């Protein structure tokens, strides 16, 4: 009931099916990491450490695992109408500066960059499209933060910090004040790392967090979870 | 007296919940969910193995009821072949599900490009082929004997009768019981170690609870498999080693052990499928 | 697009010869390929066909099992290995580009050709006429008959018109009974119905001189007409 | 000062519209015969996508369509035989729009890369290759439609539409005036008009030749995600996120009908009309499309069978088929 | 500075004639009544000439 041309059309569609299945099977092994945070938050440092308008793409490999980074710093539009394109993300790399607690934001000269990053983290954790996906929180500019807390206390950000002005407990307090905003802790794990000049530990943290997410996904697949 | 009626009712109730229990898995694996995943394919294969293993229960129950085999030589040949072969397929699919879960948890990078539906398909295909490679010599070896005026068709051997008996019994004991016990315990133990190490299942009360539930289901799987395939195997081994006197307690203990194995084939779906989160989600979605 | 063949010359009868159409200038792996013969004085007859990806291979019944057709997709090369060459193997071969999807235009590019001279239930297509004396400027109808209705149930009538100018390779004019190929002027137009094939050429010029071939593609093997030679 | 002038001008426009409107569509077509229950079945399922589909566009031949998804593939579908004519590997995986040229010669795609790529389907070399990378937008390309074989009108995430010129690679007209991210545009049959709904809950008509905003339509609540002209080009329906599709009017400039139910609360991603215009289909977010009697504001059918959110919905030119893509990698054709 | 441009856009939008919404809805209804027989979805065509068939 088919002509020779229809048979060759069907065979061509079958060959295209085979090629598309191969491409999709290759792409399903990729790890999709969504980059969020301000551009002056060490994003250049983390992309150069991971390698060594629109979306810049970063494909890097680390111990037999393929990664993709979708930086959206150039997408200065309403995030509500395009954030649903990132459902299948292994993790969300969320870079937040530490030395922005006392630096006033340029917009309206009244709001602080640390609290704007806190509101960004609120919008990223509490939106519907990111509920069971982990967030690799990064804290940036540790030595600049050390110098700035030597110069001026953390009470100029907010005086709710009851602790003394030392880096370990001050950074612990800012990490806890950033992490306790998470409304759900049974389903989502936030992996906090203080970025370092060493190029191995920064990508090793991402590798470990992504591997933990892959373990959780394989448990969900096998039905044990 | 009515002691043997207890055995006949025992084979019947096991076939009631073994045939219907595994067929409930088949209806929920196509009409509610699909077989798009490796674990769903493995669950369906295990259900097929269990149903085909429990299909012979009326035949051997009426065999014990009227004391002889009235059906037919090729019919009991395929009955003996099917209930050895499906035991082999069921145990091997439990072993390959254990290796699948271990690869999923302990080696996630390799599990990404190994745990695929096509690979699961070819794994269970070669599993059924390998089990057929030992289920077919039983068909080519079984025959019908007439002893003491009655009919019974346990399989007979070649001229080295004792050597072939010992070789077959040692193979079907050692391989298909020691190897799957060892594999399932080492794989589930390493999986429990890695899930102790993981961050999502430790640190909080709910994470500890999730780890507790997973450890509980793994332990009950291993314990149910061992407590069901230990007594009949040890009984067959000691019967081959030494002669046992024939009595009512001996007969009902043999039938109790075989019914225990068939209860394992009955309770494999309720232990592997109904404790899966996919089947749980399909139940809660309706 | 450029398809150039090699491996010709005189051959001893009963010998062997390797043909190779080194395709270039286009995506070779997505195009099905053919070989189409031509007697030194008569018309065309189809030889063999290999699909894209080597899925389906069809042969002419006169050389089924005598010729082997193969492709080398990384090298963009076609092949036709020939064994036990007979007396009716003295002819010349064309490697034909073709493609098959919806709205495609198969049999639309043809190689320059190579010559191989030896030493000493099919739908038959018959061109009713053989030659027409026509001056440049009037409409000409080329009539080709069919032994079976080429109108398939989908609605396509698989008839393929060719124009072989003297000294060069044939090229497509009408594919599937109504549609003009790329580069063909609008003055060419094929129309008609089942087993009745007329190619009307309004405003004939000096470029229409050549032999016109009707081909079927409804089934296999592919059969050409005798050919109508047009001269001024 | 001048803000009060603009406010009183808008009040004058609203008063003029209320003075012009005297009888709603529901009151004037209450006596028409309803379509009743309408049952459509999935004649074809176009499997083959391995990621979430976003946009599809039909063809003028009414047999070929095209669809884009997140696997970096754009497939032309022979919808009669369920075949794959072509499959384009995109350079940018994130695409929310695809367009089919009315000549059937070119196809288009675009998305978060802010670029309206053009591909040539009828290349002499056989393979489908790039012809023009239409750069010049900074926001995400949400819609693109071929004006003709040489022009294309696009809506983007930088609150500006753009009529392009494919033979030079640069725009000829930029349609500015939205106070919000424009999400979808539809082309009129006469090709000299196009409307575009935006995230400021307003759909603004434009003239293609000059770029003046002829009308604005501020009837919705949340933000427009779907838009489609009537077949005669004198109306257009707008699906937005408040679970309401609103019919509009090019001449009267009021909102004609409202297509909302209390059982449905999520918004509309795509809308299309039938050939008669009496059957407006709206692809909702509740995992199924809806069929609306466009003259009675009733519901006549549900195009179920999708396990995820319906993202695109196209009715073919001869009215035969309705191909509905969704997020479950399938397109289902209804007849 | 954009206030003047917004005011000019509002006034050039305001300067147009609007037809009655009753007449416009009647025209839409008349189009729907005229193109009724050309709609495969509204009136289900028989499966003989329907290009989408089971096989
Ligand atoms: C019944 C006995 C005696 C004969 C042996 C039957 C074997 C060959 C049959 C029985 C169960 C079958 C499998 C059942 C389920 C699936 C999943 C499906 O998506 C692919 C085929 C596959 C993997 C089948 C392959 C063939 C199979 C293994
Ligand atoms: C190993 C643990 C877990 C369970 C032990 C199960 C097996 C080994 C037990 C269960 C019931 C037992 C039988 C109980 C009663 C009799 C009758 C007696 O006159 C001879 C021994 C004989 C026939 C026993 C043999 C061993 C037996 C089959
Ligand atoms: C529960 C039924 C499974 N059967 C498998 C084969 C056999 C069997 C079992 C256990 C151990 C064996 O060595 C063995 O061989 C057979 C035998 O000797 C009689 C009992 C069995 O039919 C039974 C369980």
């Amino acid at each position: 009931t088919l002509s020779a041309e229809d048979k060759a059309a069907v065979e061509r569609s079958k060959m295209i099916d085979r090629n598309l299945r191969e491409d999709g099977e290759k792409a399903a092994r990729e790890v999709k990491l969504l980059l969020l945070g301000a551009g002056e938050s060490g994003k250049s440092t983390i992309v150069k450490q991971m390698k060594i308008t629109g979306i810049v793409e970063t494909h890097f490999t680390f111990k037999d695992l393929h990664f993709k980074m979708f930086d959206v710093g150039g997408q200065r539009s309403e995030r509500k109408k395009w954030i649903h394109c990132f459902e299948g993300v292994t993790a969300i790399i969320f870079c937040v500066a530490l030395s922005d607690y006392d630096l006033v934001l340029a917009e309206d000269e009244e709001m602080n960059r640390m609290h704007e990053s806190m509101k960004l983290f609120d919008s990223i954790c509490n939106n519907k499209w990111f509920t069971d996906t982990s967030i690799i929180l990064f804290l940036n500019k540790k030595d600049l933060f050390e110098e700035k807390i030597k110069k001026s206390p953390l009470t100029i950000c907010y005086p709710e910090y009851a602790g003394s002005n030392t880096y370990e407990e001050a950074a612990a307090y800012i990490q806890c004040q950033f992490e306790d905003l998470n409304k759900r802790k049974d389903t989502k794990e936030i992996y906090t790392h203080f970025t370092c000049a060493t190029d191995t530990k920064n990508v090793q943290f991402v590798f470990d967090a992504v591997t933990d997410v892959i373990i959780k996904n394989n448990l969900k697949d096998c039905g044990l979870f | 007296m009515i002691t043997a009626i207890t055995i006949m009712a025992l084979y019947s109730i096991v076939c009631v919940v073994g045939l219907f229990g595994n067929f409930l898995v088949m209806y929920v694996i196509v009409r509610y969910t699909k077989m798009k995943t490796a674990t769903n394919i493995y669950i369906f294969n295990l259900a097929l193995a269990d149903a085909l293993a429990t299909s012979t229960l009326p035949f051997q129950s009426v065999n014990y009821l009227m004391g002889t085999w009235p059906f037919g030589t090729i019919l009991c040949k395929i009955v003996i072949s099917i209930d050895y072969y499906n035991m082999f397929t069921s145990i091997f699919t439990l072993c390959t599900m254990s290796v699948d879960r271990y690869i999923a948890v302990c080696h996630p990078v390799k599990a990404l490009d190994f745990r695929t539906p096509r690979n699961a398909k070819i794994i269970n295909v070669c599993n059924w082929i390998l089990s057929s490679a030992i289920g077919l010599p039983v068909m080519f070896m079984a025959t019908t004997k007439y002893r003491q005026g009655s009919i019974d068709c346990t399989l007979t051997f070649s001229h080295p009768t004792w050597y072939w008996e010992n070789l077959l019994k040692i193979c079907v004991f050692i391989f298909a019981f020691i190897m799957p016990v060892l594999i399932i315990t080492v794989c589930y133990g390493l999986m429990i170690l890695r899930l102790k190490s993981v961050r999502m299942l430790s640190g909080s009360k709910e994470k500890d609870r999730n780890l507790r539930r997973i450890t509980r289901m793994v332990l009950v799987v291993v314990a149910v498999f061992i407590v069901c395939w230990t007594p009949i195997h040890i009984y067959v081994i000691i019967k081959a080693l030494v002669t046992i006197p024939e009595t009512t307690f001996q007969t009902v203990s043999w039938h109790f052990c075989i019914a225990l194995g068939y209860t394992n084939s009955c309770l494999n779906p309720v232990l592997y499928a109904f404790l899966d989160e996919n089947f749980k989600r399909c139940f809660r979605e309706f | 697009v450029q398809l150039v063949e090699s491996g010709g010359g005189l051959v001893q009868p009963g010998g062997s010869r390797k043909l190779s159409c080194s395709a270039s200038g286009f995506a070779f792996s997505s195009f099905g390929m053919h070989w189409v013969r031509q007697a030194p004085e008569k018309g065309l007859e189809w030889v063999a066909y290999i699909s894209s990806g080597s899925g389906t291979i069809y042969y002419a019944d006169t050389v089924k099992g005598r010729f082997t057709i193969s492709r080398d997709d990384p090298k963009n090369t076609l092949f036709l290995q020939m064994t036990s060459l007979r007396s009716e193997d003295t002819a010349m071969y064309y490697c034909v580009r073709s493609i098959y999807y919806y709205g495609s235009s198969p049999f639309d590019f043809w190689g320059q050709g190579t010559t191989l001279t030896v030493s000493s239930s099919d739908i038959v297509m018959t061109q009713a006429t053989s030659s027409v004396p026509v001056t440049p400027g009037e409409s000409v109808s080329i009539s080709c008959r069919s032994s079976k209705s080429l109108l398939h149930s989908n609605g396509n009538t698989y008839l393929y018109w060719f124009l072989q100018r003297p000294g060069q390779s044939p090229q497509l004019l009408i594919y599937r009974m109504s549609n003009l190929a790329s580069g063909v002027p609008d003055r060419f137009s094929g129309s008609g119905s089942g087993t009745a094939f007329t190619l009307t050429i309004s405003r004939l010029e000096a470029e229409d001189v050549g032999v016109y071939y009707c081909m079927q593609h409804l089934e296999y093997p592919l059969t050409f007409g005798a050919g109508t030679k047009l001269e001024l | 000062q001048l803000r009060q002038e603009a406010e009183q001008l808008k009040n004058q426009i609203r008063d003029a519209r209320k003075a012009c409107a005297d009888a709603t569509l529901s009151q004037i077509t209450n006596n028409i015969d309803p379509v009743g229950r309408i049952q459509m079945r999935t004649r074809r399922t176009l499997r083959g996508h391995l990621a979430k589909i976003y946009a599809m566009h039909w063809g003028t031949d009414s047999r070929l369509l095209v669809s884009a998804s997140q696997d970096g593939k754009l497939i032309i579908w022979d919808s009669y035989t369920t075949n794959k004519v072509h499959a384009i590997p995109l350079r940018s995986s994130w695409v929310m729009t695809c367009a089919y040229a009315p000549s059937g010669n070119y196809v288009a795609c675009g998305g978060l890369d802010n670029i309206c790529s053009i591909y040539n389907l009828k290349t002499r070399e056989g393979n489908v290759r790039v012809s023009r990378e239409l750069a010049g937008h900074t926001g995400y390309l949400s819609c693109c439609r071929f004006l003709d074989d040489n022009q294309i009108v696009t809506s983007s995430g930088d609150t500006t539409c753009a009529l392009w010129d494919i033979e030079t690679g640069q725009q000829t007209t930029t349609f500015t005036g939205h106070t919000g991210d424009v999400m979808s545009l539809s082309l009129a049959p006469d090709t000299r008009l196009f409307v575009s709904g935006a995230c400021d809950a307003s759909a603004k008509l434009w003239d293609v030749r000059e770029g003046m905003c002829r009308q604005t339509f501020t009837g919705h609540e949340s933000d427009i995600n779907a838009i489609c002209f009537f077949p005669n080009g004198n109306a257009f329906a707008t699906g937005s996120d408040d679970a309401t599709c609103r019919l509009f009017d090019l001449r009267a400039d009021q909102e004609l009908m409202t297509y909302s139910h209390d059982n449905i609360i999520c918004g509309i991603t795509s809308v299309s009309f039938s050939k008669s215009g009496r059957l407006l289909l709206a692809g909702y977010d509740d995992f199924n499309c809806n069929v609306w009697d466009a003259l009675k504001a009733d519901r006549a059918g549900v195009l179920a069978g999708h396990d995820n959110r319906v993202s695109c919905l196209g009715v073919t030119d001869d009215g035969m088929a309705v191909a509905t893509g969704s997020w479950d990698s399938f397109l289902k054709i209804w007849n | 500075a954009q206030a003047r441009k917004l005011v000019e856009q509002l006034k050039m939008e305001a300067n147009i004639d609007r037809i009655k919404v009753s007449k416009a809805a009647a025209d839409l209804m008349a189009y729907c009544e005229a193109h009724a027989k050309e709609d495969p979805l509204l009136t289900p065509v028989p499966a003989s000439e329907n290009p989408f068939r089971e096989k």
